[PDB]
């Protein structure tokens, strides 16, 4: 599993632990855990730095009485959520992944989609690369950027758990 | 080695491995080793850290002066949450210099535990053969050769011991600072902790 | 060999009863030590605490009538009629612990496998006789006489007679248990042993604290007394 | 061992295999059927056995009968029938208590004991309820359990079986009667027999400790 | 094990009711007989002091210290309070002989006890005379035996000592001070 996608920067085929040359056969599944962490990852990074910018017009809920701009920046902003919007978020997250983006099949654990790629959710109506080395190079950087984005994801919520926003002090 | 092949197993567990989590056969053998020599260091540190907080906790000082115009007892006098820092700075500071050396000694050693040594079997000597320095030759473990009477089987049997005890040290010593912080928690542990 | 020797010395100690184990103590692994060596322990037991009932009974009765020896010693402190719970209560306090370390040292000798092989024994437990005591013979001192027969006019006894010499002194030890802690528990609650109710007068302290109510600290011994 | 489920006619004729809510199959956490109705009869044989002794106690604890030199006899010498003198205790003895019971589960239970006294899992092909001896880590410890003293250390099968038979039988009926005992004590609701005066325990049987410990 | 030290009163047999061997090895008995011969030589040292000092002896003649207004006689006659009356430079003194002297001890034998060689054979601060430089070898163990009792003795003498210090009354010839 050396020569797979992900194994390409500076460490090479990066394994300390061994979890996939213990388990050669259980590196799908670890790959599509990594992607949906990598695109959830991306996405929460970008909603960390631009909410701190940008924000909506308008009111929330206007039952609550509460505004788009009246949210801070983080964990409060996800607080003050009626929990009507929190129920249809949670509805939104739940049917955007048992039924359209469908990352396993199989009864309780998830193997893989048929003999798809792990992470090949979405289908016909996505932009599909040809030209196996510009291929390569396009999901070689969306691991990469997954990877960096956990990183930082997790770096922003160690911050905002321990301070009011999720810049660090001295910056 | 293999996680089948160790000294864990232990009887209280159905006599197999306990692993509920599905750890030692997700990784490799290098990390297994590792995993058991941060649990001998573990259960080694804790089950000093839980005859030391005991002992602390009983208000059993030492019969002297710790620095000149500090006492044992002084230090001693609350309980051993607010014992370390009542110690004077240069004996933390020894105290945790010793430890350092002891660490990159145990470490810089010939056949690393996860290069080819056994994880926990620490070198009797860890300052013989640096160049430079001369330490006598007092052993870290047994410097009085207690485990020179003992077989093989009787090596393993407290070996299995030593285990099941920094096991039970571990809890015992979270379980301390747990009823110091959060009183009420463990309702053996009653105020003087 | 073990269970069959203690229903054939049951049978003999009283052939109407037998066997009589309610509790079944005789098939418990006291330390999982067999079967051997916890019948020798409980017959050892069984044996020193009659003996040691039967001297407190004809000690209770020494004392509660008024025996004492004479002048200087220990007598001389406590008061001339006490009943006997008082009279270990007026003795001096070192006296007491004199007693209780000569009692362990008769222990130790009894114990002692130099002593117990010097006359060729072994230990009850490790196989020997329950209730033996080892002569004195090897207590880096001579010793003049021992303390089973001081005059040994027992030695011309048929092994009979031993056996029969055992069965009495086992079934007069459990007749003695029973009489000395009815004494004790008529000292204690009234309306027990209905035969001794106004003879025995209440006790407060404990009996089963041996310092307790502890005796004074006074110097019996003269000539030379520089420990005053 | 579905149709080892026939012992029933054994614990009553007429009445056979009652099992409305059949949980004869009813699979526990993916194991096996047998697996499951072993887990079945080993519950219902503790529950049982805890309703008997409870019963006992509640008996004991309605009519006081205390211990003679038991320093913790400070608790109050009327007392509810039983749940405020369990209340009146120091939370430290009945953690003991639970401690206890824990421990001696444990005990019963672990398969290093079971297989060297010679007899599997309650799941696993072995008969529920055995509790094995004491082959513990160094601890001599005498008096097990079951029968300490030995009064049934020689007994026929037939004898067992039947024992085993009523043991059944009377913990079933004894759960029903300490609940009967507990339901009088709070909204009382057995009015038929009335359960001999129990005054009323207002607060909750199912609430042990003083303190709420937060769990 | 075999070794040195039995004899009599004991029936010619190792003396250890609590086990404290049979967990111990060559190396572990030649510690144990190490620390019982410099506890047993300290201890006989320490009774013929306080003994000599307390009960009577006419003491060092001179002065002690010809600037910081200490006597001889100025110490007293107790144990522990004529010694903190002795100045902190000689006791410094007295230490760092004994450490350096300890040290030497440690790094002069070159068949450490703890690895082979004889323990208690310290270099050094036995007889200078040569008195027992003629002994045979069969009286040599009678002495070693003799000052392996006399020094188990003078232990129980100085904690004597000590706690009729400390606790009084305790060890009742020893009076209340
Ligand atoms: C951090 C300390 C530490 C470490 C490194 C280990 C390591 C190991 N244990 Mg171990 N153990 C520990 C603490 C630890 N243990 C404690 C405290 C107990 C008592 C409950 C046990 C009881 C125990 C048993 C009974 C057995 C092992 C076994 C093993 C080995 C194989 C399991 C494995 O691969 O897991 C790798 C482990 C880790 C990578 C550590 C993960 C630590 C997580 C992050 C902490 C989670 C704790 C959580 C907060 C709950 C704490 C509450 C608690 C205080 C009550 C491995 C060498 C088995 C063995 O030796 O078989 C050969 C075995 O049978 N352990
Ligand atoms: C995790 C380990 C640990 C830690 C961090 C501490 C920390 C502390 N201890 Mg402590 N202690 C420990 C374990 C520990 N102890 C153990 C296991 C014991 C039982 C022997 C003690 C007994 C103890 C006493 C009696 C006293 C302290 C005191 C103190 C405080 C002052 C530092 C000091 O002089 O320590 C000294 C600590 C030790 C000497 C423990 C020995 C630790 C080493 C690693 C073991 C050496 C092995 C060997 C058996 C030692 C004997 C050598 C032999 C040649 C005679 C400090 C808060 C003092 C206090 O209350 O505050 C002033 C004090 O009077 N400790
Ligand atoms: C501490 C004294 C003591 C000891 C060690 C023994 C020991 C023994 N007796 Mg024994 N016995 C004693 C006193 C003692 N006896 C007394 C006082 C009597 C007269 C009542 C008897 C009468 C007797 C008979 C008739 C027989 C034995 C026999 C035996 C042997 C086997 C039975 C057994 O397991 O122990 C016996 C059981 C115990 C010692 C139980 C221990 C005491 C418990 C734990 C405390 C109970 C206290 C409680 C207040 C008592 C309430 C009494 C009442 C309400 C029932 C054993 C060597 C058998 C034999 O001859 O073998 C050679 C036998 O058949 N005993
Ligand atoms: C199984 C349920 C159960 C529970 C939860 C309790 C709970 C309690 N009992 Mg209790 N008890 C029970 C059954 C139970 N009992 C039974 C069945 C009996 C009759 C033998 C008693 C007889 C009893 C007495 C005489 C006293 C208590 C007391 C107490 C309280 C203090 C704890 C204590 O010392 O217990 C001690 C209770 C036991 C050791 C009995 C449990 C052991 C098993 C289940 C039954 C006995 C087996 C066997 C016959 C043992 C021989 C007798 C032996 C106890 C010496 C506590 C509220 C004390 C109290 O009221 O304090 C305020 C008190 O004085 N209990
Ligand atoms: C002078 C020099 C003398 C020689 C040196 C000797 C030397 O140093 O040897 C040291 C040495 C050795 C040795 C030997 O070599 C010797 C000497 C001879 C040789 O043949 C054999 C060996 C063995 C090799 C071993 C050391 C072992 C140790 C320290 C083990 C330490 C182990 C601590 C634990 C378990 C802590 C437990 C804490 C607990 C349980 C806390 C707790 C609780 C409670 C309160 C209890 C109850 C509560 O529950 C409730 C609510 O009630 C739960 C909990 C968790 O809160
Ligand atoms: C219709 C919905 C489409 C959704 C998908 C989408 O929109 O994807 C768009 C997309 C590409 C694409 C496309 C496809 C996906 C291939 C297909 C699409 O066409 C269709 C519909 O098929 C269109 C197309 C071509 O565009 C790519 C999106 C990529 C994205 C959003 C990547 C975020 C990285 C963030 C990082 C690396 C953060 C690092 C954070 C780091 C390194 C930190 O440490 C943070 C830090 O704070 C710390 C902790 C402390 C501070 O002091 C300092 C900083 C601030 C440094
Ligand atoms: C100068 C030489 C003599 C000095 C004597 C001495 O100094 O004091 C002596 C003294 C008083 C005195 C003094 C005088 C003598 C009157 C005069 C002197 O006046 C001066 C000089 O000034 C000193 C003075 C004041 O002290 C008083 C001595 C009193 C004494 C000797 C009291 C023994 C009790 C035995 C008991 C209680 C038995 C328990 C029961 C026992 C031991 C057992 O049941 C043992 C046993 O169960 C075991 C363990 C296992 C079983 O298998 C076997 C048996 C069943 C057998
Ligand atoms: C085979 C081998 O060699 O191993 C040996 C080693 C060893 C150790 C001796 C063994 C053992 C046995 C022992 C002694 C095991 C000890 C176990 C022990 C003593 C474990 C304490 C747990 C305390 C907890 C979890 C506290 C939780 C606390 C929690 C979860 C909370 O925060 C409470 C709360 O959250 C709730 C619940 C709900 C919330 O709304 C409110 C809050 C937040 C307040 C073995 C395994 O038998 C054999
Ligand atoms: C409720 C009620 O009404 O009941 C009443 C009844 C009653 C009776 C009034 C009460 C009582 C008190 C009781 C029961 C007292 C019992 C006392 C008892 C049973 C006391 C044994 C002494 C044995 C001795 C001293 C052994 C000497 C042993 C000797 C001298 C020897 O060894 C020597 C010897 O052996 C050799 C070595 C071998 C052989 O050559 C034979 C001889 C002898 C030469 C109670 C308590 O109030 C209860
Ligand atoms: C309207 C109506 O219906 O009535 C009302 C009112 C009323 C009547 C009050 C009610 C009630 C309450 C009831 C009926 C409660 C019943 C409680 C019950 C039936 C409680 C069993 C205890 C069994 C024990 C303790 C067993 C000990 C067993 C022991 C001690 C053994 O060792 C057994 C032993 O076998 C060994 C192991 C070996 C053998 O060799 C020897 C023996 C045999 C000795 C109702 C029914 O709820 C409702
Ligand atoms: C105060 C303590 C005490 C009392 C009150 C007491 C009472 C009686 C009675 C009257 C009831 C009789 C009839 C009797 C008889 C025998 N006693 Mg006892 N005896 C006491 C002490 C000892 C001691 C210390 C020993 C001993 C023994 C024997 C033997 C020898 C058996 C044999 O050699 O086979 C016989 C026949 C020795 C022995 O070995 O017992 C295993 C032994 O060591 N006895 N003994």
């Amino acid at each position: 599993v050396e020569t797979e996608l992900g194994a390409t920067g500076p460490l090479g085929y990066w394994d300390p632990f061994g979890f996939s040359v213990r388990n050669p056969e259980r590196f799908n599944r670890y790959r599509a855990v990594e992607l949906k962490h990598g695109r959830i990852a991306m996405a929460a990074t970008t909603g960390y730095m631009v909410q701190s910018f940008l924000r909506w017009p308008g009111y929330l809920s206007t039952s609550a009485n509460i505004k788009f701009a009246d949210l801070p920046n983080g964990i409060a902003a996800f607080k003050a959520i009626p929990p009507a919007g929190l129920f249809q978020i949670l509805l939104f997250i739940g049917a955007m992944e048992a039924f359209t983006w469908r990352y396993y099949e199989g009864p309780w654990p998830g193997k893989v989609p048929e003999g798809k790629a792990p992470g090949d959710v979405a289908g016909d109506l996505w932009v599909r690369y040809t030209d196996p080395e510009e291929k390569a190079f396009k999901l070689n950087a969306e691991i990469n950027n997954g990877r960096a984005a956990m990183m930082g994801s997790l770096g922003m919520l160690m911050h905002d758990h321990i301070l009011g926003t999720w810049v660090p002090p001295g910056f | 080695a293999l996680v089948d092949s160790m000294e864990g197993v232990g009887e209280e567990t159905g006599g197999q491995i306990w692993d509920p989590l599905g750890i030692s056969e997700a990784v490799s053998d290098e990390a297994v080793m590792w995993f058991r020599a941060s649990e001998l260091k573990h259960g080694r540190v804790a089950m000093l850290a839980s005859v030391g907080y005991l002992v602390g906790a009983a208000k059993i000082s030492f019969p002297g002066e710790l620095a000149k115009g500090v006492t044992f007892a002084s230090v001693a006098a609350n309980g051993p949450y607010q014992a370390w820092d009542a110690v004077p700075q240069a004996g933390k500071l020894q105290i945790l210099s010793i430890i350092l050396a002891l660490e990159w000694a145990t470490e810089a050693k010939k056949p690393h535990y996860m290069r080819g040594g056994v994880p926990g079997k620490i070198e009797q000597l860890p300052f013989d053969g640096i160049q430079g320095l001369w330490a006598p030759k007092i052993k870290f473990w047994d410097p009085l050769n207690f485990t020179g009477a003992l077989s093989a089987e009787q090596k393993a049997r407290k070996r299995k011991a030593e285990l099941k005890n920094g096991r039970l040290a571990m809890i015992g010593i979270i379980s301390f600072i747990t009823g110091h912080n959060l009183p009420g928690s463990v309702p053996a542990l009653d105020s003087s902790f | 060999s073990a269970k069959a020797d203690l229903e054939a010395f049951a049978k003999e100690c009283n052939p109407v009863v037998g066997y009589w184990d309610p509790l079944g103590l005789a098939d418990l692994p006291l330390w999982g030590q067999d079967q051997d060596a916890v019948i020798g322990w409980l017959r050892h037991s069984e044996i020193k605490h009659g003996r040691i009932a039967m001297a407190g009974f004809v000690g209770y009765i020494a004392h509660a009538n008024g025996f004492r020896f004479g002048g200087i010693g220990p007598q001389n402190v406590v008061p001339e009629g006490a009943s006997a719970p008082e009279v270990w209560d007026s003795i001096p306090f070192l006296a007491k612990l004199q007693i209780i370390g000569a009692i362990g040292v008769l222990e130790h000798i009894s114990e002692d496998k130099n002593f117990l092989a010097a006359d060729g024994m072994k230990h009850y437990m490790r196989g020997g006789k329950p209730g033996y005591f080892p002569t004195f013979s090897a207590n880096v001192h001579p010793m003049p006489l021992n303390l089973f027969d001081p005059f040994k006019w027992s030695k011309n006894a048929s092994p009979e007679k031993k056996a029969k010499g055992l069965v009495t002194e086992t079934n007069n030890g459990r007749l003695a248990m029973l009489g000395l802690f009815g004494f004790l528990s008529e000292s204690k609650i009234p309306g027990s042993v209905p035969a001794l109710s106004g003879i025995i007068p209440s006790y407060d302290g404990d009996y089963m604290q041996p310092f307790l109510p502890t005796g004074p600290d006074t110097s019996l011994w003269t000539i030379g007394n520089l420990w005053a | 061992k579905a149709d080892l489920e026939a012992l029933a006619k054994d614990l009553n004729p007429a009445v056979g295999f009652w099992d409305p809510l059949a949980l004869s199959d009813y699979s526990f956490w993916g194991t096996s059927q047998e697996a499951t109705i072993g887990f079945l009869r080993e519950a219902e044989i503790k529950h049982g056995r805890i309703a008997m002794a409870g019963f006992v106690g509640y008996i004991v604890h309605s009519n006081d009968i205390r211990w003679t030199f038991d320093k913790v006899a400070a608790s109050v010498p009327t007392g509810l029938p039983a749940p405020a003198v369990w209340d009146a205790i120091p939370d430290i003895a009945k953690w003991q208590i639970i401690l206890f019971v824990g421990v001696m589960e444990s005990w019963r239970e672990n398969k290093v004991v079971l297989e060297a006294e010679g007899q599997k899992h309650y799941m696993s092909g072995g008969k529920p309820g055995y509790f094995p001896s004491f082959d513990l880590l160094p601890h001599p410890v005498p008096f097990p359990l079951f029968d300490p003293f030995g009064i049934s250390k020689r007994a026929t099968e037939e004898k067992k079986a039947k024992g085993r038979l009523a043991e059944i039988n009377n913990g079933r009926l004894a759960m029903i009667g300490l609940f009967g005992f507990l339901s009088e004590a709070t909204v009382p609701g057995s009015v038929p027999f009335l359960k001999g005066v129990v005054p009323a325990y207002t607060g909750e049987v199912m609430a042990p400790f003083t303190q709420n410990i937060f769990t | 094990s075999d070794m040195e030290g039995t004899g009599p009163e004991t029936g010619g047999k190792v003396f250890d009711p609590m086990g404290l061997s049979k967990i111990a090895s060559a190396e572990t008995l030649a510690w144990y007989r190490a620390a019982e011969l410099k506890h047993s030589r300290v201890a006989m040292a320490a009774v013929t002091g306080w003994a000599w000092v307390s009960s009577g002896g006419p003491l060092f003649p001179g002065y002690l210290s010809v600037e910081q207004g200490v006597t001889f006689e100025s110490l007293g006659r107790d144990g522990y309070a004529a010694w903190a009356a002795v100045p902190e430079a000689g006791k410094f003194q007295i230490l760092g002989v004994i450490g350096i002297l300890e040290i030497l001890s440690e790094s002069a034998v070159k068949p450490h006890y703890m690895a082979g060689g004889t323990p208690g054979k310290v270099p050094l601060l036995w007889d200078p005379l040569g008195f027992t430089a003629k002994l045979s070898p069969e009286t040599l163990a009678r002495k070693r035996l003799a000052e392996l009792k006399n020094g188990r003795l003078a232990m129980i003498g100085v904690m004597s000592l000590v706690s009729a210090h400390f606790i009084p009354n305790s060890v009742p010839l020893l009076p209340g001070s």
